[PDB]
């Protein structure tokens, strides 16, 4: 399982995840896969992959523009899964998760959704408008298909909470730094490692923080504080829309900044 | 878990970011507490009363049924203070947001009817208002804009697809995801999130339960149906609630038809979507074949939503309630018709609800039938709008 | 020779060319056998009620009188059908105009308020009704020039003089000089020859009958005071007029200042003009020293008239009521407090009255005083008057 | 008493009187001296005039913008009584009547008014939006100072008030035509013959008919009819304005109109 080979090297080796998210298709099929092959060469230990939705209500204005972006472009899911497949052939160790909005999973039928995953090989799903208590229907068609049902644990998370995302996660936990939408313009500013340490007493699978990191300082921080890893999207969505019109300049800055991100997760 | 049951049938939910939970949890345990609570009951009641001005007539129509079996009355919510049946609800929504320690309001809205309200009634509680309205809607209703801020509510833009309701909503949803420890979300219809379809509903079942007891009074039955126009849901189940024991009575309710459903520029899920999880409910609405979330249309903005609440998708599944449609050409008759023939002039809203009753008296007109329209609002913020199209067609 | 005493003191009587003595005299015996008939009782009682929505709210204020010792009730004639007291007597002069076999209605406006009142109930009872309008007041009320059409009402712009509501005046009654045998004229206030003053009187009274009822039910005593605007006279004698015998109860009409009474731009005769002869009627008015009639001024159309009717003065004279004036920017203070700190929108024509009980209460914090403003419209026809005034004073 | 001695020089020669009305100062305090001179010497057995009025609530468009055509001269009451006086110094036989508005009357004082009536030497005062139920101390002070006061006979006159206006008036009974304004366009078409027969019997004062009264043919039909005379206004006014620009040409059309309608009262 790529996640617990993930884990289990990087705690090996002293060091953090670092996972960019990009939006699938933004700006277009092509330029889309070229980024994601320069986030992984530049150091990416994971993906965490958007599908474009019409309503994004957990995403603020930078993914806004990528989803709009993408449509712009004319992708549609389906074009996004034979772009997973594409890249799952290129990269058959690299754990795939997926960041969807609940409308995408379930208008075609909730099984039939997971089973696409499993056929082109993603490792995870997050679905970021299903929270645990409506997961069921979700959770079992996941562990039906050999995926990852992934839960978020905010920072307002409960005892009860924190046993339920503990026993019904598997890949990884997401740590939310923060209240409100996604956004490199704001970082969140709370110290979670009572959370974190609840989470590994529980046995939860290994957390990555994510919202608001765009900076190495969040990353090694949150490595300090004993999370897993740093989830970064809207500061590498940031670097595409500024370099529409210079593809390979945008590659260049986007090896750059993964590099250095990474870099802090060392150790 | 939860106090109440989330669902109705398999329509419904709390399908939102896991953030939110607490919020929801919060809020439905204050409603409940609050349904116990005799201060609260008390409070409600003075303020719907001697502010809202409670109860609201139930008006028969003298000339519109003239030649027919039929016996139509109107249920004059157009009456309550803001001009709307959505005053019922903004208030208990505001008191149970004082009850829970709450000082700031959000909200959304199309027609600026349920944002008018908000502002009006944090006004009176004391509470910041702050307004979400598709930037499209705030050209269209400018004087409704200037209402809510003379009354001291923020009023924002929103340059975002449609530019309309639904737009306005994500917007409040994304703020209030960042903002639920200080500031209540008022959601303006039921839908959204369990516990709002079901507080909607508690907070404006006045409206059917007012409306049987003067009924009784004045024919001594039953209507045979209530019929009112469907948007998200609120002012329909309004209506309906206190008849859904009473299986003789049918409930009727009017989606927007639009330009006609044939050309796809309506706002009837309920009847021409598909199921969907969005909002944070699940519930039919309209989507493309890839589950984008689609555009609604209709002349009137109090409408133009394209989705609908859960209750009214469960009570048509058991084939409790009927739903149909009406276009836009079917509701401006009948707006000029309720104008010229009992001086009463409709929101375009409630004119979907009059045109189908009208529909019902000329297809039959020798059917015996007793009527309750719910004329959910007064149309004095349509009437350029109508203005506007009776000049296109050189009607006037 | 008549069946009721046409004059209040020196003031009233029936001033009128002698062709329209016959249609006076037909309308007192209407009235005077329509007050006796309990059938038309029964029926008028039933379009209030279920029509209009009577009883209105009596709303006790919750912010504004913070930090004093006075308690403010607002009487909510502003949630009558159409949005103004004038809804209550144009339904009782309509049933009149039919007791007598009349077809036709002629009435003239100025804020829009009486005609929108005319037009609905000649829509209702099946009247063919003709309205004059200032032509500047067409043109500053165009949305309710609309409503009145769609209703199915004439307006008729009248560019005459000041094109405001006297020039109005003069032309309906020049035009019911030529058709009062089919037509009738809904005088719009408690103004004019008799029997209007009288029959406008009867037709509100129910405002200070309900207002005496509901503040004996909620504070046990009569208020200390009681305080209406002033333009002919119409909702404040409604107000007064069940006080009149509770001698304790103060009597306060507000009329206009305007820019101010010292520059001549008001529409205060009773206080500032001198007796004279014009609308039929003995009362005090605006006029030159030579006795043409002078033209007044007030932000808000529905109280620029330069007259005022005749049972005010005759109160006045005795000393039973008093009377103030409020000018333009303490009429705006005062409609600016209601939206922000009660949530209420006023007609600017009332928010004269509350300035004036505003002042009372901060003249003098540590009196205690149990005040009733008569609330006699809702603004919305006034939000764009407003806007355009705060927009030129750099405050919006 | 003018009035007696005009109507019984007009019984002797078989002959009904022709009354023109204008506004006093219509176009201004000058041409409205030469105007009435002209009346007069073509022929006017009596003359009604008007002072100007703010609210003109009988007479339709044609006298109203004569009023507002004085106003714009500046014409005051105080000019007007000035004028009358001078008037009254030229023809000293002429039955002089007014017609005006109540307030007019009223606000310096009702017995003011009639006192200065009297110093000019008015023969009568028609109050337009008096009543003969309103009138007592308007006829008090008539009488006080030997001036007539005019009643209206309107066409929807009962018995009792023909009664009144017989007993109450003097100098002439004012024969209304129609309902409605003053206006030339408007021509009366009830016939009358029962109301001035009534009048007789009663002794009322002789009867002049006025209202839309334009034409030579409607003054011998008045004429034919019983009526002692009639009257007409806006039909002299529409000439006054229809020649502003040319204040002799304006002279020459009213002495034509004047000599025409005159003769047709004669037999
Ligand atoms: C007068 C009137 N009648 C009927 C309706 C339909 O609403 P309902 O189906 O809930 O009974 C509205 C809606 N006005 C909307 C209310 C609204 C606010 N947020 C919403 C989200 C979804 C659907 C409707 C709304 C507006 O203010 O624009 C209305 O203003
Ligand atoms: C909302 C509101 N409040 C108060 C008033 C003052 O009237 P009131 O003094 O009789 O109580 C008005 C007048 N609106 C006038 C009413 C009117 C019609 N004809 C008139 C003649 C004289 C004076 C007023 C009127 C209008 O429609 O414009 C009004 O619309
Ligand atoms: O965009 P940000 O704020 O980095 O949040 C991470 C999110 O985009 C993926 O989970
Ligand atoms: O104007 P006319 O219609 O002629 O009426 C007469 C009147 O002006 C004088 O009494
Ligand atoms: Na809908
Ligand atoms: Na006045």
């Amino acid at each position: 399982e790529r996640y617990e080979n993930l884990f289990a090297q990087l705690n090996d080796r002293r060091e953090g995840a670092f996972v960019p998210f990009v939006t699938l298709g933004d700006p277009g099929i092509e330029q889309s896969l070229k980024i994601i092959d320069t986030l992984i060469d530049a150091g990416a230990d994971a993906l965490e992959l958007g599908v474009p939705f019409s309503d994004p209500l957990a995403d603020g204005p930078t993914i806004q523009n990528a989803n709009l972006r993408a449509f712009a472009a004319g992708v549609t899911p389906a074009q996004c899964f034979e772009m997973l497949a594409l890249i799952r052939e290129k990269h058959p160790t690299i754990p795939i998760g997926l960041l969807m909005y609940a409308n995408l999973v379930f208008n075609n039928g909730i099984d039939a959704f997971y089973a696409r995953c499993e056929q082109v090989g993603v490792d995870s799903v997050l679905v970021a408008d299903v929270p645990v208590e409506e997961s069921a229907p979700f959770r079992q068609a996941a562990l039906r298909h050999n995926i990852a049902p992934i839960f978020i644990c905010p920072p307002n998370a409960d005892d009860d909470l924190l046993r339920q995302v503990a026993s019904y996660g598997r890949g990884y936990t997401y740590l939310l730094s923060r209240s409100g939408v996604t956004g490199a313009e704001n970082r969140g500013a709370l110290p979670l490692h009572h959370l974190i340490e609840k989470l590994k007493e529980y046995h939860a699978a290994p957390a990555l923080q994510g919202f608001g990191i765009s900076s190495p300082e969040q990353v090694s921080a949150a490595v300090r504080a004993g999370a897993a890893g740093a989830i970064s999207g809207s500061a590498i969505v940031k670097i595409i829309e500024k370099n529409l019109a210079s593809p390979k300049q945008m590659l260049a800055e986007l090896r750059s900044f993964v590099s250095a991100m990474k870099a802090a997760s060392r150790a | 878990t939860t106090l109440l049951n989330p669902y109705f049938g398999e329509f419904g939910g709390m399908y939102v970011p896991q953030i939110l939970m607490p919020a929801l949890n919060q809020l439905e345990e204050a409603f409940v507490s609050a349904q116990k609570d005799p201060e609260f009951q008390a409070q409600f009641a003075d303020l719907l009363k001697n502010y809202a001005g409670r109860p609201t007539a139930l008006t028969k129509c003298q000339n519109i049924t003239a030649g027919t079996r039929t016996t139509l009355y109107l249920k004059r919510e157009d009456l309550l203070h803001g001009g709307a049946h959505k005053t019922n609800q903004v208030l208990g929504q505001a008191l149970l947001a004082k009850r829970m320690g709450k000082s700031e309001i959000i909200a959304e809205t199309g027609a600026g009817q349920h944002g008018v309200a908000s502002a009006l009634a944090s006004a009176l509680l004391g509470l910041k208002c702050r307004i979400y309205m598709g930037a499209k809607d705030v050209e269209r209703q400018s004087p409704n804009v200037f209402r809510m801020r003379l009354m001291g509510a923020e009023v924002i833009p929103v340059h975002s697809g449609s530019a309309t309701l639904k737009d306005a909503c994500n917007e409040a949803l994304r703020d209030w995801s960042g903002s639920y420890e200080t500031a209540h979300y008022m959601l303006g219809t039921a839908a959204g999130p369990h516990p709002y379809p079901t507080i909607v509903r508690e907070f404006q079942r006045m409206i059917g339960e007012e409306t049987k007891a003067q009924i009784l009074d004045k024919e001594g039955r039953l209507p045979d149906a209530v019929i009112a126009c469907v948007g998200g849901g609120s002012n329909a189940i309004g209506m309906f609630a206190d008849f859904i024991n009473d299986t003789s009575v049918g409930l009727i309710g009017v989606e927007p038809g639009g330009h006609g459903i044939e050309t796809g520029e309506h706002g009837a899920p309920l009847k021409h979507g598909r199921v969907g999880i969005y909002f944070g409910m699940k519930a039919p609405m309209m989507q493309t074949a890839d589950g984008q979330i689609e555009e609604s249309y209709s002349i009137s903005a109090g409408l133009d939503f394209p989705s609908v609440g859960p209750q009214h998708a469960y009570l048509n599944s058991i084939g409790r309630a009927d739903y149909v449609s009406i276009t836009d050409d079917e509701a401006l008759e009948a707006f000029k018709t309720l104008c010229r023939h009992e001086g009463i002039i409709p929101a375009l809203e409630s004119s979907h609800a009059l045109a189908h009753a009208l529909k019902m008296m000329r297809e039959q007109p020798e059917k015996e039938q007793l009527l309750v329209v719910n004329l959910s609002g007064r149309g004095d913020k349509d009437i350029f709008t109508v203005h506007d199209i009776l000049k296109a067609r050189g009607e006037i």
